């Protein structure tokens, strides 16, 4: 940003916005780390 | 605590932990209980198990 | 018998995973992996190890 340059650090994954990583490539993401550690609904 | 020593092992509460609550999944439990011998073998095999 | 297993309980010790339990958090895909490490132990398609 300019503040004089800034650097900010993208602590999490989430703060790559929209055009870089949408919300369905996350939500196919949570898709494929449900089916690789093995978790289930409760009943 | 002998899993190495009892006859349903792990696989059976693991399995069974979740599946789906229809009468499939009764016969599910039903048919791994069918034992491994060679008599178990030949009998599967002649009736196309 | 049944006045004993409290007592199990009342100590924390913690029982390691064992061979059986570490056999079924794999996928069928990641299980041909070298991630998967109980691949030394399986063996035999009729007897466990």
């Amino acid at each position: 940003t300019h503040c004089v340059a800034l650097c900010t650090p993208r602590i999490v994954i989430g703060n790559l916005p929209d055009g870089l990583a949408p919300g369905p490539f996350h939500e196919l993401r949570t898709w494929e780390i449900m089916e690789h550690m093995r978790l289930r609904p409760p009943p | 605590a002998h899993e190495y020593h009892n006859w349903l092992r792990s696989p059976f509460s693991r399995y069974s932990a979740t599946c789906p609550n229809v009468l499939h999944s009764v016969m599910t439990l039903a048919a791994m209980l069918y034992k491994i011998s060679p008599v178990s073998l030949v009998l599967q095999t002649k009736a196309h198990i | 018998a049944a006045r004993r297993i409290p007592h199990f309980y009342r100590v924390r010790r913690e029982v390691p995973r064992t061979v059986n339990e570490m056999k079924q958090d794999f996928v069928v895909t990641d299980f041909y992996k070298v991630g998967n490490i109980t691949l030394y132990t399986e063996l035999h398609p009729f007897f466990d190890f």
